[PDB]
């Protein structure tokens, strides 16, 4: 499997703007890209900043230029209850719990509490045509669409690119009186200003002094990195160079496999001369289609999630239905 | 806005027009189709090819009896013979004198030539037409290939042109077709379980690599003669070879219109039968204000020369006076007389020459020019060549 | 007519390894879909290899041991086949779905080889 | 979504999936006809009377 997690071994974590982290606007490195919910019995996938499973169960992300871990049993998303986390692995997550309006996710290191909540849309799917909203414990097979849980190189592929030269105020020190930038232990930064001409410089691992723009709030001094990588984002200046350099697979695609469906209660029939009654009872809201076996159709189609009586007339050409997931029933009367 | 345009079926020779707005400059659109295919709906049914005897060691036995095995191949016939006295290279094969068996067993198999060398069948039907188009809609020139069928517009520049369906449904094609050697023809073949000796047919199979076909060769086993071992076979001639010395013409030189054969794919192409019509969709940003075109005053026809052959025949110099230098297209209305340029470059004060071809002895014809209209007269003189290289580019009224 | 030409399998021990081809003949010049499917003696038909371009999809008994790999250019399905478990054993489908005729006149949508045995000793 | 083909088609086609096709629905009549060779017939006298 080190073979596939050798991939996204050498990308990077990285930070980003949130809406909210409990106060405000704010940047945090939990920031949520995207949400696609496709999946029947509700599992999602999530696209987040920080990688996962970099170590079995482990988070790693970054913090101020910062890189940190924790365990993967510490950190917790909710839509309207408690979700649950199944695996991650590279930058995306797989998750299953029920509909919502938004997805927050969060967890507590120190004494203080990080989140982020997003208005995206996570969709709860039926199979076939009996809807609930929490699977049964018994029922029939059928082939549904959920997402594998299995992580393979499959044919999917998303876009990586250079980092941008992210700024760093706090870098920029003051002296008795002078300007002085402070590269942190073996990296290389570039400082630009205008506060007399132009000065465009350049640092390797080397404490500068400016005799010049002897303040604080003036200037800048940027970072360089190049041995990392980030993902085509919105959160992140893009450097120069219009190149690209790799692309990266994604786990979790979807896949197919055997699905446990509810089963309706058996109909109460009760016959007469070219017509039929139907006592319905169900646990849950089920459909009902109902068709003659003649030229024209006449197809009826219902919801029904309360008790109720139907009554259908049936010709020689025959009456055909099915209620749920039942297989179809066909009656076909005679002369009496 | 919709517009409806008709366009005699026939590669080669172009065709000019203007959409004349109201109150805007003549909008001009020039159409050549350059090669108009025809593509039958053909299903693959069967395929023959030579057929080689199949013919196993005869199985003597020696003063005994003998049994038939069917192997189940095709055509397959089996016999037993007594009473033979077979002979080798080192004396007698046997002592006995009688009481002898042999058997032959024979069939047929393909020969390993179906490969380069095979007659396809083929069932045609429902023909769909497809074009290749080069057009020029103001000054905006495409080459494209479009489905010419009742849907499928092609669009660009934010014009959508639709071909019609064709007024005829002829096809050349007949309902049942071989091919062979790039060659069609349209032949009755027997269809597949029905084939009979001596004919085309007589050897049946699926596919190129079915591994299972049908035969009926009427193999027919005889006697050998005494003192040798061997098999005499008795069948008729390869029904094959018998259509191939037979091979009436080509369709690609007996099909009526003069429509030629090219398979790649089972294809007709470039031969004139019927018309297609044309439906404009343009938008409303293409028009350009008069204004801002040149317009003329006080222009006059001359007819220079005249020869109303097949080729443009007709030279006319017309003489304008012009506020503006600038092209404008050049149209006339009716089919009298077919004009040869799209468009013409027009200076301020100057003549201009245009050719065009007319089939009438004292032709009087309207030109539209930028935005007015001249009468074009006179009488016209006939060719000197009998026959030319050249189809019509004009039209034969009555 | 379009057919599926299915090769390869037969008789081999427990923990081989083996390839299952398959070729698609006729009047096709591409392929949206070739997958494969098995059938045991006494059950229904089942999927297993699932591709199509550079996508690909296994079941939940297959994983980590068959790879599937598609050659349009050739029309060709290689199941390169590993692993081998005494519940392997069965007569393997390989099916063609969405074909696009080169017009090239649209007939039948999917099409059904005969089929290749394998059998696994343990 | 609308209702499937298989839960609202006329005569109760049902279809499947792998060819586009439909099976068991009762329309119209085959005609059928025979050429049967005289060797699997038999002799009056040899059968009861």
């Amino acid at each position: 499997t080190e073979e596939l997690f050798n991939e996204y071994k050498l990308t990077r974590p990285y930070m980003a703007r949130c809406i909210r982290c409990a106060v405000g606007s704010c940047h945090s490195p939990i920031a949520i890209e995207a949400v696609k919910s496709d999946g029947h019995d509700g599992y999602v996938r999530l696209q987040t900043s920080s990688q996962y499973g970099l170590k079995g169960r482990t988070m790693r992300y970054d913090m101020h230029g910062t890189i940190k871990e924790i365990p993967l049993h510490q950190v917790s998303l909710y839509t309207s209850r408690p979700c649950h986390i199944v695996d991650g692995h590279g930058y995306f997550l797989l998750a299953r719990c029920p509909a919502g309006d938004s997805i927050t996710m969060e967890f507590k290191k120190d004494s203080v509490r990080h989140s982020c909540s997003v208005p995206y849309e996570v969709k709860f799917n039926p199979v076939g045509r009996e809807l609930y909203t929490h699977p049964p414990e018994h029922g029939v097979e059928q082939a549904c669409q959920v997402y594998a849980h299995d992580a393979q190189n499959r044919g999917a592929y998303v876009e990586m690119h250079l980092p941008g030269s992210e700024v760093d105020s706090s870098l920029v020190s003051l002296s008795g009186s002078s300007v002085t930038v402070t590269p942190p232990d073996g990296t290389s930064a570039l400082v630009e200003c205008e506060c007399g001409g132009t000065k465009i410089s350049e640092t390797i691992n080397k404490t500068k002094q400016f005799s010049q723009c002897t303040k604080k709030e003036q200037c800048r001094a940027y970072r360089l990195q190049n041995d990392k990588w980030v993902y085509n984002s919105d959160k992140l200046p893009k450097a120069a160079g219009a190149t690209l350099k790799g692309k990266l697979h994604v786990p979790f695609l979807l896949a197919d496999g055997k699905c446990t469906v509810p089963l309706a209660p058996e109909p109460m029939i009760t016959f007469g001369f070219r017509s039929v009654s139907l006592k319905l009872h169900p646990k849950n809201p089920t459909y009902l289609i109902t068709r003659q076996l003649a030229d024209e159709p006449h197809y009826t189609h219902e919801l029904i999630s309360e008790p109720a009586v139907r009554n259908f007339t049936v010709t020689e050409k025959g009456w055909e239905f099915v209620w749920g997931n039942h297989p179809p029933k066909r009656f076909w009367a005679q002369e009496t | 806005y919709e517009h409806a345009t008709t366009m005699p079926s026939q590669a080669g020779i172009s065709y000019n027009t203007i959409v004349n707005r109201a109150g805007y400059a003549p909008l001009p659109i020039s159409i050549t189709p350059t090669k108009i295919k025809l593509i039958p709906t053909v299903n693959l049914e069967y395929v023959t090819c030579h057929y080689k005897t199949g013919m196993d060691s005869p199985a003597i036995k020696c003063c005994g009896s003998q049994e038939c095995t069917p192997t189940y191949r095709p055509d397959e016939q089996c016999k037993v013979f007594t009473g033979v006295y077979p002979f080798m290279w080192g004396g007698a094969y046997c002592f006995c004198d009688t009481e002898n068996t042999q058997v032959s067993k024979a069939y047929v198999m393909k020969s390993d030539d179906c490969l380069a060398d095979h007659a396809e069948a083929y069932k045609a039907h429902t023909a769909s037409v497809q074009a290749f188009l080069n057009i020029t809609v103001g000054e905006h020139s495409i080459v494209t290939t479009v489905y010419v069928n009742g849907e499928t517009p092609v669009n660009f520049n934010g014009v959508k042109i639709t071909a019609g369906p064709l007024s005829t449904a002829w096809t050349p094609f007949d309902r049942k077709i071989v091919q062979y050697a790039g060659e069609i023809y349209n032949y009755d073949f027997p269809e597949y379980g029905a084939g009979q000796p001596g004919a085309f047919g007589d050897i049946q199979s699926r596919t190129v690599s079915s591994s299972d076909l049908y035969a009926n060769t009427n193999l027919v086993l005889q006697r050998p003669k005494a003192g040798a071992i061997h098999v005499p076979y008795t069948q008729a001639p390869s029904g094959f070879e018998q259509w191939k010395k037979d091979k009436a013409p080509s369709l690609k030189f007996t099909a009526p219109f003069g429509c030629e054969i090219y398979t790649n794919p089972i294809r007709a192409e470039n031969c004139a039968v019927g018309s297609i019509p044309l439906a404009f969709d343009i938008p409303d940003a293409l028009f350009t204000r008069v204004s801002e075109t040149p317009t003329l005053s006080a222009a006059e026809c001359t007819l220079n020369e005249c020869v109303y052959s097949s080729d443009f025949g007709g030279i006319a110099t017309v003489k304008y006076s012009a506020s503006k230098s600038g092209k404008c297209a050049v149209h006339v209305p009716s089919g009298t007389a077919t004009l040869k340029e799209a468009a013409v470059e027009l200076t301020e004060q100057g003549s201009a020459t245009i050719h065009f071809s007319t089939a009438n002895i004292h032709p009087e014809f309207r030109l539209q020019i930028c935005t007015s209209y001249v009468t074009c007269k006179g009488d016209c003189h006939p060719p000197k060549d009998h026959i030319v290289t050249h189809p019509q580019y004009h039209a034969q009224t009555f | 007519e379009v057919q599926l030409q299915a090769s390869g399998g037969g008789l081999v021990q427990a923990g081989g390894s083996l390839r299952l081809s398959c070729a698609a003949s006729g009047s096709i010049v591409s392929i949206n879909v070739m997958a494969w499917y098995r059938q045991s003696p006494g059950k229904e038909r089942e999927l297993v290899a699932k591709s199509s371009g550079p996508f690909t999809l296994y079941a939940d008994s297959v994983k980590g041991r068959f790879t599937i790999s598609n050659d349009a250019a050739k029309n060709t399905v290689d199941l390169q086949m590993n692993s081998l478990k005494p519940e392997d054993t069965a007569v393997y489908y390989c099916n063609a779905e969405g074909l696009r005729y080169p017009s090239g006149t649209y007939g039948p949508s999917a099409v059904w080889g005969q089929g290749t045995q394998v059998t696994v000793s343990s």
